């Protein structure tokens, strides 16, 4: 089996920049098999560049295909902000067909904090076998972060629920949502429950953090 | 005008067997050659079958080879694909791709639907609302959440006053753990907007017919 | 499966382009295009050539390749209703062997003939000649040329008999040569692909190699321009009439060979997963343009002859055996280093039967031998056995009144019949195999289908276009004659039997497996048009 190998994963481009991803082969494809995908997001893929080089309806003329051999690229002229999308490389020249890796394209923008605010467990979870903190880290870049749950100073590490969101379509920006999920027993027994977030941005993590009682 | 469709789809338990089809308009069905690709949740393309455009000649991914079975008839304009001893590996959104030139690639890409092979159980979730503390109440405006624990299987449907507001919400994606979904969502508004109005959480799992509304109580 | 392939695709390619080359891209092309018009002939020849030929020369190698079975046993396991087509395309192909053999003998002959100083065709006073001789050639009947004479009266030793029946003795000189032909043929054959696919590189291409010198020596002779005025001067009056574009129609045919079993024996050793559809337009293309360039080699000395020998072009401007055995070798006399272009020129026209012959033969074999495991287990001593029976009865194309038995079997012996042949070929395809069940047969091999260009000339023009020509062929027979001999009317007679033989086993098939499986007539119908695969 052939495989395909893209890179970058994740290419990091303002619109204006030149691009340019690569798909390697595992076995020589011949130049008029090589076909290219662009799928965005909670979208149907759709057919991009056929035979290396040629470009369907509606591509716009800002993308071109080259390479050959074991060897293949897309570039883009000048990246538009709609060319955000995650791009796949295919062949036909053998069976099994195989797909590329991809290269998902991802838009720069300036960087930023995230507005993190802590929440105990609700009153309802309170009644079922036991209570979840859910810490949230909105609005920030770049998508990177770390985040540090404590109960009484003591960093607990076990127990915790992660989950980034997509790249904003107006803003650019990612957000995240840590959730710490004890028992009752574990929980009704200490005070202070920090969620201290640390970033790129500053220096010291921003810290969210709340007694249980007030 | 060209338009495939899939159907078929759904939670199937190891082993099991199911029966996708593609629905075809917009040109002649019966002279182009159709292929089924899927991808999986990780977004990994992965092709799967080649069908004919008289189904002569068919070629398996070496991964359902014996276990899945391509099949056409164009007549009725329908791409089929039955699946049998079903793994779990075998979960993918599955395309129907026309793809008849193999020097031009897939023309044209359903819409795709979702197939699920796990033997984790259908459970309704656990829907709590997150009520900010009652700390430092001061800033220009709160930001509150809602913390969807504890269902199966995807999807569940989310929204904040019945879909009225929308700036600033951000609906987090599922994660699963040990046979379990967790999700969560926060919404940001004005302070001068809450709590002083009424800012709901609306939750809707159809797998188990689960429809659960829930306000921000401030205590 | 595990049948062996050509060692190199260029094996395959100038085995191909040998084949479809032969001597009529070089005594009938150049000639049609001076009685048709000039270059305005082109353009029927041109049409003919892309709604005609070419889709189905196109056609016969594809089947090759996919089938990758010899002519019958491919026919056989794709339509079994019609699987008699494949028999008549190797029945056809049989009887060709017995006569085209001979005009690569008779170049021979005049090979080894022209080693001497001063060549033999050019006087009049010589043992064999006749007070009615000319210095060239003429428009009057009973007044031949010089070589018209040495032709007749010493190679083919011919008026010494009185019509078909009085044959005369055996001219042993020719039958050397025939002897040679065949042998060169089988120490080219035997071994397989291997070789033949390695011959080939000199046959195909010692043409080209001649061809060029004969087009610089052409072009630098006095009058040369006069020739090229001769042979492309455009009389567009000619479109217009009828009979250029059943001329141009059957040029296209029989310049490209389909569907005689060649090009499907041939492309059966493709590798399946091959440009075919590239190697059918490449090679066809390398056929017509070779007839333009011969052209050129042609009337470049044609002219040189209207204007430094005083011949109304008229006499010489011929087709056949005549323009390469009489008119052109009687130029080639006069110009200086005689002696070399000749010992050239008929090596060339060895070289341009050889590989054509080659291919006829090699389908011959490559037709049973998928069909008779016997044959394929030891084919060395098979076709040792099938050539020794193409010698002795070309012993008869060898005797004194030899020609006239060539010339009836290039009337008859595959005239008409690789005509309906073809004929149902391309409706056995195009409705009964089907073009929605051969386009995906092609796509999966060279990836795409085939346009819908090539889909309505199989299924609407190419039919017409074989009738186009057959229904003109039997309007325009007469008799056979030649000269002012008029065959009997059993000779007539027996040439129908050898067009028929052919002809007739297709439906006899179609009634002998008809009767042959059980069923009902609708069951046996249905169970009668299904493929091998399936
Ligand atoms: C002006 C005239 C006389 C010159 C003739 C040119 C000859 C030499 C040209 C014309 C056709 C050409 C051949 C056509 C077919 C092929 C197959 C290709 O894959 C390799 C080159 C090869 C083998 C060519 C070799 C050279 C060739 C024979
Ligand atoms: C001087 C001689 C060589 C002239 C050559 C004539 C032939 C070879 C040329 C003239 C017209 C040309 C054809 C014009 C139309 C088509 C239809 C297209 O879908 C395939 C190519 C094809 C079939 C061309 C093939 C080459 C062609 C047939
Ligand atoms: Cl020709
Ligand atoms: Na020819
Ligand atoms: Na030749």
């Amino acid at each position: 089996e052939n495989v395909l190998t893209q890179s970058p994963a994740i290419m990091s481009t303002s619109p204006g920049e030149k691009v340019t991803m690569t798909c390697r082969a595992s076995s020589s494809v011949g130049s008029s098999y090589l076909h290219w995908y662009q799928q965005k997001s909670g979208a149907s893929p759709k057919l991009w560049i056929y035979s290396t080089s040629n470009l369907a309806s509606g591509v716009p003329a800002r993308f071109s295909g080259s390479g050959s051999g074991t060897s293949y690229s897309l570039t883009i002229s000048s990246v538009e902000a709609e060319d955000a999308a995650t791009y796949y490389c295919q062949q036909f020249s053998g069976y099994p067909l195989t797909f590329g890796s991809g290269t998902k394209l991802e838009m720069k923008r300036a960087d930023a904090a995230p507005t993190v605010s802590i929440f105990p467990p609700s009153s309802e979870q309170l009644t079922s076998g036991g209570a979840s903190v859910v810490c949230f880290l909105n609005n920030f870049y770049p998508k990177d972060i770390n985040v540090k749950w404590k109960i009484d100073g003591s960093e607990r590490q076990n127990g915790v629920l992660n989950s980034w969101t997509d790249q904003d379509s107006k803003d650019s920006t990612y957000s995240m949502s840590s959730t710490l999920t004890l028992t009752k027993d574990e929980y009704e027994r200490h005070n202070s429950y920090t969620c201290e977030a640390t970033h790129k941005t500053s220096t010291s993590p921003i810290v969210k953090s709340f007694n249980r009682n007030e | 005008e060209v338009q495939l469709v899939e159907s078929g789809g759904g939670l199937v338990k190891p082993g099991g067997s199911l029966k996708l089809s593609c629905a075809a308009s917009g040109f002649t069905f019966s002279s182009y050659a159709m292929s089924w690709v899927r991808q999986s949740p990780e977004k990994r393309l992965e092709w799967v079958a080649e069908i004919s455009s008289g189904g002569r000649y068919i070629y398996y991914s070496d991964t359902v080879t014996g276990r899945f079975t391509i099949s056409r008839d164009n007549a009725r304009n329908i791409l089929h694909l039955e699946m049998s001893s079903l793994r779990s590996e075998d979960t993918a959104m599955y395309y129907c791709a026309r793809g008849e030139v193999r020097q031009r690639g897939f023309d044209y890409w359903g819409q795709g639907t979702t197939l699920t092979v796990s033997s984790a159980k259908t459970t309704a979730p656990s829907v709590y609302p997150l009520a900010p503390v009652c700390g430092d109440t001061t800033g220009s405006s709160v930001t509150l959440g809602c913390l969807v624990k504890g269902y199966f299987p995807e999807p569940v449907t989310l929204t904040w006053n019945s879909g009225s507001l929308s700036s600033g919400v951000h609906t987090f994606p599922a994660v699963l753990q040990s046979d379990l979904y967790t999700l969560s969502s926060s919404v940001t508004v004005t302070s001068s907007t809450w709590p002083s109005q009424s800012i709901t959480c609306n939750v809707a799992h159809p797998a188990s017919s689960t429809k659960v509304d829930k306000k921000i109580e401030p205590r | 499966d595990e049948r062996e392939t050509w060692s190199g695709k260029v094996d395959f390619l100038l085995s191909v382009i040998g084949f479809a080359v032969d001597l009529a891209n070089v005594w009938r092309f150049p000639y049609l295009c001076y009685k048709n018009g000039g270059g305005a002939f082109l353009v029927p020849y041109g049409i003919m050539l892309a709604v005609g030929g070419i889709p189905l020369f196109y056609m016969e190698l594809a089947l090759g390749q996919h089938n990758r079975k010899g002519a019958i046993t491919c026919w056989g396991r794709l339509v079994p209703l019609f699987k008699g087509i494949g028999y008549a395309v190797v029945l056809i192909a049989f009887y060709v062997g017995f006569y085209y053999n001979v005009i690569i003998a008779w170049s021979l002959r005049f090979f080894f003939a022209s080693f001497t100083n001063s060549l033999p065709w050019t006087s009049c006073n010589n043992i064999w000649n006749t007070p009615n001789c000319r210095p060239f050639e003429g428009h009057v009947e009973g007044f031949q040329s010089a070589a018209s004479e040495y032709f007749n009266r010493y190679i083919l030793e011919l008026n010494r008999s009185e019509g078909i029946h009085d044959l005369g003795a055996i001219k042993w000189d020719m039958a050397l040569c025939l002897l040679i032909v065949y042998l060169i043929c089988y120490f080219s054959l035997w071994k397989g692909i291997s070789t033949s696919g390695k011959v080939v590189w000199f046959t195909a291409l010692f043409p080209y190699a001649v061809l060029l010198i004969l087009l610089i020596r052409g072009l630098t002779l006095p009058g040369s321009f006069l020739g090229i005025q001769y042979y492309l001067t455009p009389n567009f009056s000619a479109i217009y009439k009828a009979e250029v574009w059943v001329d141009a129609a059957t040029q296209v045919f029989f310049s490209l060979g389909p569907g005689f079993g060649v090009l499907l024996a041939y492309a059966s050793y493709n590798k399946y997963h091959n440009n075919v559809y590239k190697d059918a337009l490449l090679t066809s293309f390398i056929n017509s343009a070779t007839s333009f360039i011969a052209g050129f080699v042609i009337f470049s000395v044609l002219g040189y002859m209207a204007h430094t020998l005083g011949v109304r072009i008229e006499d010489v401007a011929t087709e056949g055996p005549g323009l390469v055995f009489v008119v052109y070798p009687a130029a080639i006399a006069t110009m200086p280093a005689s002696t070399f272009w000749a010992l050239i020129f008929f090596m060339m026209l060895a070289t341009l039967g050889l590989d054509s012959s080659f291919g006829g033969m090699e389908a011959i074999i490559t037709a049973l031998s998928d069909e008779f495991p016997k044959i394929k287990r030891n084919r060395e001593l098979f076709v040792a056995g099938l050539f020794s029976l193409y010698f002795v009865v070309g012993l008869a194309s060898c005797t004194q009144g030899g020609f006239y038995f060539f010339h009836l079997l290039d009337r008859y012996a595959a005239g008409y019949s690789i005509l309906v042949a073809v004929f149902f070929e391309a409706i056995a395809v195009s409705w009964i195999y089907g073009t929605n069940r051969f386009s995906e047969d092609i796509r999966d091999m060279i990836g795409f289908p085939p346009g819908r260009y090539w889909q309505v000339c199989w299924r609407f023009v190419a039919p017409i276009f074989l009738l186009f020509i057959t229904v003109y062929g039997l309007i325009g027979y007469e008799p056979l004659t030649y000269a002012d001999y008029v065959y009997p009317s059993w000779a007539n007679a027996l040439g129908w039997c050898i067009a028929g033989s052919s002809v007739v086993m297709i439906p006899a098939v179609a009634i002998f497996k008809l009767l042959s499986t059980p069923g009902s007539l609708r069951q046996r119908f249905t169970i009668l048009t299904t493929p091998w695969r399936d």
